[PDB]
């Protein structure tokens, strides 16, 4: 569940690098992958923030390309673009955006694992040598070792 | 740990 | 039945229901809904705001919020007496998903997992692009700090008077509007709503070279436009012709042509109900009305009144306000071009501003200002 049961301000977690946004008093989950940036503006009493999310057009430059979490999963999927709110009520805006822009580092290690998953093709079963003997050296080196 | 070279590696001096 | 004063429906406050065996009544303008126009419950504590969510016929759904973990053995027990319907959204939180236009919803269905369904009661408009994509721009009905909370204002996606041409620096082009207790302001930018009680005083002062003019209204931080001197176009209201006498309090007339600049001035005046601050007849150097300074490394025009100098950061130093003036001058072949420095101390809110580049005409100018002001100049 979340920090509280009500969610008239807008709270964010950090531990499972997600937020829950209430769209009008209807909650829905997303990424911090899955959001690209957020923006803030003031004209005099007014307060717009907006939230931009990760999808084909904002993440990439170019349309219809190759990205691992929208295109790869399903290039041709409907995504979200952005939100818009209002937080001029009340000031505590700030601290709710800060979280936001803390979920960047583990949207960054999201990346990181995304690209991680390359060079899938690896080594195959192995099997020891159960047919007697094993020639063995001593007294050997290796380089390319983590020792 | 690294071995650059099995001859020697660098002394790690600061340049003046 | 059961009677509770703490249940929160619709960016509003809470209200009250009460539940019946031929319906439901929520009461904020009473509403009923019949037994016969339910269709489905979603009473899960997986969302926020752990109550029944019920689904109706009526082009519309009862998000109906603020009842304890407790209440799901209560309310289900006035359940299984009639309607013996047992109540079981998305939690992946990815951007795949899959948008469908319902009869009154927009289904945000990620691999059969609906998300969102915004109903078409709170849409105000909509907006398309060449390549597809939706944006949703609502006005949530704000009406007070307390029991607004949070608001949305747009959503995007992929698949009495008014002016036009208004150049304004708190900066851009675009449209104001007035309401009937409120001001909204639209453009390129964002769409912003001024409130009549928040704006305190309203200004407007000429240039150096008189041809621009320059309005400021502060309002509680003070927004400037900058008006040509050739603005010279009538202006209309849409209003009756005997209730535009009540509501201006017969201030104006519904047809009148003069400045543009000068009626927006009479306009604000006539709303606010407060006295305006002119410009001063005091002159400066070469016929001029205000006196050119730098400070924050920026050119800015200070201008004196009856009450205040105002510095155009746009700055107010009230002569009540400000403890105490003083004049700073050295010795040497340039000091008559702009090396004189005047600072103003104020214990009110203990800030000094000085304002230096200041040449011998113009600070002999002031010392005759402030000699008829009769100000505490300390040396």
């Amino acid at each position: 569940l979340p920090t509280n049961i009500r969610d008239l301000r807008i709270h964010v977690d950090w531990k499972s690098q997600t937020i829950i946004l209430p769209i009008y008093g209807r909650p829905v989950p997303f990424h911090i992958n899955s959001y690209k940036n957020g923006s803030k503006n003031e004209e005099g009493e007014y307060t717009y923030l907006r939230l931009n999310f990760n999808s084909p057009g904002s993440s990439g430059g170019i349309s219809k390309k190759v990205e691992e979490l929208p295109y790869e999963e399903s290039a041709d999927n409907q995504f979200v673009r952005s939100i818009t709110l209002r937080s001029k009520d009340g000031d505590r805006m700030s601290e709710t955006f800060k979280q936001i822009a803390d979920l960047k580092k583990e949207a960054t290690k999201r990346e990181q694992e995304r690209k991680a998953l390359a060079d899938v093709v690896q080594q195959d079963k192995l099997i020891e040598n159960k047919t007697g003997r094993t020639k063995r050296l001593d007294q050997i080196f290796v380089r390319p070792n983590p020792d | 740990p690294d071995m650059i070279n099995p001859e020697g590696d660098d002394n790690e001096v600061d340049d003046v | 039945s059961t009677d509770f004063d703490r249940i929160y429906l619709n960016s509003k406050f809470s209200g009250r229901f009460r539940i019946a065996d031929s319906g439901l009544g929520w009461k904020i303008k009473p509403f009923l809904l019949p037994a016969t126009e339910l269709s489905t419950v979603q009473w899960s504590r997986g969302c926020r705001g752990y109550d029944l969510k019920i689904n109706t016929k009526n082009q519309g759904v009862i998000q109906l919020d603020g009842f304890s973990q407790d209440d799901y053995n209560l309310i289900k027990n006035d359940f299984h007496r009639r309607f013996n319907i047992q109540v079981e959204h998305s939690l992946r939180g990815w951007n795949w998903g899959k948008t469908d236009l319902a009869r009154n919803e927009m289904v945000f269905a990620l691999n059969g997992k609906p998300t969102f369904e915004i109903p078409y009661a709170r849409i105000n408009n909509t907006n398309l692009t060449s390549k597809n994509e939706v944006g949703i721009e609502f006005n949530i009905q704000d009406e007070e700090y307390q029991p607004a909370g949070d608001e949305l204002v747009e959503m995007r996606f992929y698949i009495i008077v008014s002016f036009q041409d208004v150049f304004f620096t708190t900066r851009g082009r675009y449209d104001i509007d007035i309401y009937k207790n409120s001001i909204r302001l639209r453009g390129k930018t964002y769409e912003y709503k001024l409130q009549h009680r928040q704006i305190q005083r309203i200004v407007s002062l000429p240039k150096a070279d008189d041809i621009h003019h320059l309005l400021v209204l502060a309002i509680e931080p003070f927004l400037v436009l900058q008006f040509q001197k050739d603005e010279e176009t009538e202006v209309q209201l849409n209003l009756e012709d005997e209730d535009y006498e009540e509501n201006y309090k017969d201030k104006l007339k519904k047809q009148y042509d003069a400045k543009t600049h000068i009626v927006l001035s009479h306009v604000l005046k006539g709303l606010t109900d407060r006295r305006v601050i002119v410009p001063g007849e005091y002159k400066s150097k070469y016929d001029q009305c205000a006196v050119s300074c730098s400070f924050k490394a920026n050119e800015g025009y200070l201008y004196p009144l009856d009450n205040a100098f105002f510095f155009l950061p746009t700055l107010y130093i009230p002569f009540s306000d400000v403890s105490m003036v003083n004049i700073s001058r050295a010795g040497q072949t340039s000091t008559s071009s702009r090396t004189f420095d005047l600072e103003v101390v104020l214990r009110s809110n203990r800030g000094s501003t000085t304002f230096a580049n200041i040449s011998k005409e113009e600070q002999q100018l002031l010392e005759q200002f402030l000699k008829s002001k009769n100000l505490r100049v300390k040396n």
